[PDB]
RNA sequence: UAAGGUGAUAUGAACCGUUAUAACCGGCGAUUUCCGAAUGGGGAAACCCAGUGUGUUUCGACACACUAUCAUUAACUGAAUCCAUAGGUUAAUGAGGCGAACCGGGGGAACUGAAACAUCUAAGUACCCCGAGGAAAAGAAAUCAACCGAGAUUCCCCCAG
RNA sequence: AGGGUGACAGCCCCGUACACAAAAAUGCACAUGCUGUGAGCUCGAUGAGUAGGGCGGGACACGUGGUAUCCUGUCUGAAUA
RNA sequence: UUUUGUAUAAUGGGUCAGCGACUUAUAUUCUGUAGCAAGGUUAACCGAAUAGGGGAGCCGAAGGGAAACCGAGUCUUAACUGGGCGUUAAGUUGCAGGGUAUAGACCCGAAACCCGGUGAUCUAGCCAUGGGCAGGUUGAAGGUUGGGUAACACUAACUGGAGGACCGAACCGACUAAUGUUGAAAAAUUAGCGGAUGACUUGUGGCUGGGGGUGAAAGGCCAAUCAAACCGGGAGAUAGCU
RNA sequence: GUUUAUUAAAAACACAGCACUGUGCAAACACGAAAGUGGACGUAUACGGUGUGACGCCUGCCCGGUGCCGGAAGGUUAAUU
RNA sequence: UGAGCCUUGAUGUGUAGGAUAGGUGGGAGGCUUUGAAGUGUGGACGCCAGUCUGCAUGGAGCCGACCUUGAAAUACCACCCUUUAAUGUUUGAUGUUCUAACGUUGACCCGUAAUCCGGGUUGCGGACAGUGUCUGGUGGGUAGUUUGACUGGGGCGGUCU
RNA sequence: GCUUGACUGCGAGCGUGACGGCGCGAGCAGGUGCGAAAGCAGGUCAUAGUGAUCCGGUGGUUCUGAAUGGAAGGGCCAUC
RNA sequence: UAUGAAGAAGGCCUUCGGGUUGUAAAGUACUUUCAGCGGGGAGGAAGGGAGUAAAGUUAAUACCUUUGCUCAUUGACGUUA
RNA sequence: GCAUCCGUAGCUCAGCUGGAUAGAGUACUCGGCUCGAACCGAGCGGUCGGAGGUUCGAAUCCUCCCGGAUGCACCA
């Protein structure tokens, strides 16, 4: 008895998924109750197709995600206007707020929730290596300076 | 009376043997069940006097298929 | 078509006709009580008892028409239960029963024969049931042949006891 | 041909052989007019719980026999030009 | 007629008349007959049609061997001088007849089996609703009033009216005897007999159907029929018997 | 009291009583291919079956045979694989 | 919780002994920074003899191996057997708990003027019960039949070539 | 003492049975045994010691093989 | 965390027999707090704004202001509890 | 007609579970002690159903039989 699954019923698997199963179990109560459905020429073809188009859906977020990546990643160094720090130690800290209105301006909108910084919280002045998180996993990099206010 | 609504089996007639041969009249009778089959289109439980060869063909032909069939021949499911 | 004629037992009476509305024959209509599928309900068949509506009036009634069930279709309404569905009420069609054999199908004996008797025979006969027609059934090769070929089905004579 | 006529009728009678007849209804067949009905060509498609199998029976002349073929009550179950 | 044997006192027949039993189909063998003859003959069917056509087939002229095969030979066997079966010998088609076979198979006759129906107006049981049981006895429990007990218990009297109680008509049964036995009557009558308020009896309806019913049980009863009703059908069952 | 209507009315049948046994109620059982009905609109102080047959005194011994009941280790054993 | 199988490891005394040589071979090879032997008991099993070996231990050693042994050795590699310890797998065996099939001759609601039926709600039961096919047992409960002949009638007795 | 004639294929002609059948048989062919040979041996002095057909089993066999090649199955032989 | 004694060795003492560390370890089962990492996810949030419609408020209920509503709202901590 | 299994002091059985060599209870003798009961321990009482195989070795494994049993089949 061939049938797709609507949901991750017990250890059947998860929606989407043909598996052989006795006849009773779902003759009788997996598809009444709505759990999962037939595998059935028409049925199995559209959630095959829901299924690539949720592979292409991950392909195109990826592909956006190196979009931007690249976009800001090669070179594209900004700079930020810091009250003068005077023989060296910053008044005050730049923060992920400040930080991501710098890429933004430059075109490349970046939130401030992607934005991590690296073993600080950019308290001294001058040029500064950062990181940007752009994807779930894709890392970036950018140069940071920082100068007179 | 003891007649498939899906397949249409019916009673049929036979011959005991024996180790003798002797032949004695019986009757062959279809393996009928009332079930309650699931129409998903009605979203509606609708019982059937079937047999289990009959519930075999319910999964591969589908409720509905079976049902429109039905329609045809009047058994008045 | 007609000079005769009112059926028979079966006379009689009283009459009708005779050149074409006597009678007789045929075609087409009209009428067609009651019972009977019987169908408004019931019932011990030829009987009993209604309802509705139209129209009559002498105010006592009266005369027609409709009102079975089932199947199918379409409307309208209509539960538990919100929709629905079941169900319910109308309206259209159709079916009901009868009838000889033949036909198809669903069931299906025993006596008997075997010199008994179980397998077998009788026999898919008798009989019962369902359905149909003037015929029915079958029928246009997933057939046969045998290395050559034939080309649906049905029926007859052989093949062949 | 037959039948009838007071006993056995070719020529007595009814008929028979032949030759004819329908206002109306209707059968059959041909033609024709309407109402449906689709012909031809190309490219496709090619009947699945089915065939087959196990079990129990039945039908084939063929009684399970070494028994093909057909129908299936039961349990399974393909290939698909 | 049947018998070893019948005047037999074994069966049959009152008599007459009428009716009443060797047939039919197909196939096969044999005889007779006719035709043709190493050939004979067609069947269905066609057909103005008992003709003719149709030789599809059938039988015969070649057999031997399980068969393949061989062939006036062949088989048997390794092989037969052998032995078995064959080789000189006319058949075939009609018609008639004698037989056989399958059909009821000369006719009449079972007790039964099977199938489908009709019957509980009789009877058996049950169900519903009604009715009937003269009269005369016996006198339970209980009750009352006394006597007795602390109270009972117990006892007496008087009331009471219990019972598959008693005697006995209707009613119901049917034990004995006589008659009757081609009856008044296919089960009764006469004189007696048992029960007779009950497990009683009865009216009118209803229900149970044949391998079934029903049965206070006899294989009883189920329409004068019961160890398997009646009617029709299978069916002209079968009958080494008369 | 009942019985062989139509040759047998009895010592036969029934009988109250007694005992065994089955039956927990969708009861056992019975009639029904089945549905269902009776049992019973009852519930073990009930119902069915069997034998005995008021009452009185009593109802002894045998479980080998045949049944029934209980047990389930082992032996044997069908369909199926 | 059985069990067929998954792979691994491991197990293997006649005696003689070289003895934890199961057998069967090839077998002077073996041996080898990959750590020479190797220490630390690593334990198990086993003769409790011995054996492999858990991670380190140190730094070149390491080993076929004659009397004997059937055989020549846990030197050696291949192939099987046994003993099998674990390993997945594939089938079952019970037990427990579910609900969703199925049951309900439980309650309630509706169809509905209804002790039928159907539907709904709920409770209980529940993968049983129950039913179908197949199959073992039982089965005068019900059928169809058999149950010989000769014979100083038959039966009994005796007899049957 | 030596041996397997308790031989294989056949069989003129007879006997005896209603039949099925049973019995006797010289001689012939091929191969044997015992005898030096003539010769004898196709079980036992003879007459009882037995069971038809169907069905199934075993061995053998160029007989058959349902389109063809096989095979199954059947036939024949031996035999249960 | 539990098992775990050959009471390991080693340490130290020693009446040189021992004891002591100490079931401590090793080993063998077991578990993963938090810290590692990853993925979710409250609460602090009330607000005003824009609109709406009505009401009070008027000469006109225009103006407002009060209701209700409608849409979109905002969290420094915070890669939060 | 096969298939399986069994055969061991006189007896009842372990089989010395399948080759590195026979055990018990009972029977019997003696003894222990003791009138017999009744108790105990020694001893005696088997070449392993028989005949072929295998190996250095089997009553034990292989072949063949004998006897016994249970199974099958089963319609000359
Ligand atoms: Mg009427
Ligand atoms: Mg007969
Ligand atoms: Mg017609
Ligand atoms: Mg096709
Ligand atoms: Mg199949
Ligand atoms: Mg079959
Ligand atoms: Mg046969
Ligand atoms: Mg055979
Ligand atoms: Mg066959
Ligand atoms: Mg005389
Ligand atoms: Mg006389
Ligand atoms: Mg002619
Ligand atoms: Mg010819
Ligand atoms: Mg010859
Ligand atoms: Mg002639
Ligand atoms: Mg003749
Ligand atoms: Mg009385
Ligand atoms: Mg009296
Ligand atoms: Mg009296
Ligand atoms: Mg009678
Ligand atoms: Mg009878
Ligand atoms: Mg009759
Ligand atoms: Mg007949
Ligand atoms: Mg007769
Ligand atoms: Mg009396
Ligand atoms: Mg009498
Ligand atoms: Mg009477
Ligand atoms: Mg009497
Ligand atoms: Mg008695
Ligand atoms: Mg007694
Ligand atoms: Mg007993
Ligand atoms: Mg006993
Ligand atoms: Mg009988
Ligand atoms: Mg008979
Ligand atoms: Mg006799
Ligand atoms: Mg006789
Ligand atoms: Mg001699
Ligand atoms: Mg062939
Ligand atoms: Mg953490």
């Amino acid at each position: 008895m061939q049938v797709i699954l609507l949901d991750k019923v017990a250890n059947l698997g998860s929606l989407g998924d043909q598996v052989n199963v006795k006849a009773g179990y779902a003759r009788n109560f997996l598809v009444p109750q709505g759990k999962a459905v037939p595998a059935t020429k028409k049925n199995i073809e559209f959630f095959e197709a829901r299924r690539a188009e949720l592979e292409a859906k991950l392909a195109e977020v990826l592909a956006a995600a190196n979009a931007r990546a690249e976009k800001i990643n090669a070179l594209e160094t900004v700079t930020i206007a810091s009250k003068a720090g005077d023989e060296g130690k910053l008044f005050g800290s730049i923060g992920t707020r400040d930080i991501a209105d710098a890429v933004t301006a430059a075109g490349v909108e970046v939130a401030k929730s992607e934005v991590r910084l690296p073993n600080g919280v950019l308290r001294t002045t001058g040029e500064h290596e950062v990181s940007f998180q752009v994807h779930s996993e894709v890392f970036a990099k950018v140069i940071v300076n920082v100068v007179a206010e | 009376s003891r007649v498939c609504q899906v397949t249409g089996k019916r009673p049929v007639t036979g011959n005991n043997r024996s180790h003798a041969l002797n032949a004695t009249k019986r009757r062959f009778l279809p393996n009928l069940h009332s079930h309650r089959f699931w129409v998903e289109s009605e979203k509606r439980f609708v019982t059937l006097r079937v047999s289990a060869k009959g519930m075999r063909v319910i999964d591969k032909k589908g409720i509905d298929t079976v049902l429109a069939e039905l329609r045809a021949r009047g058994e008045k499911y």
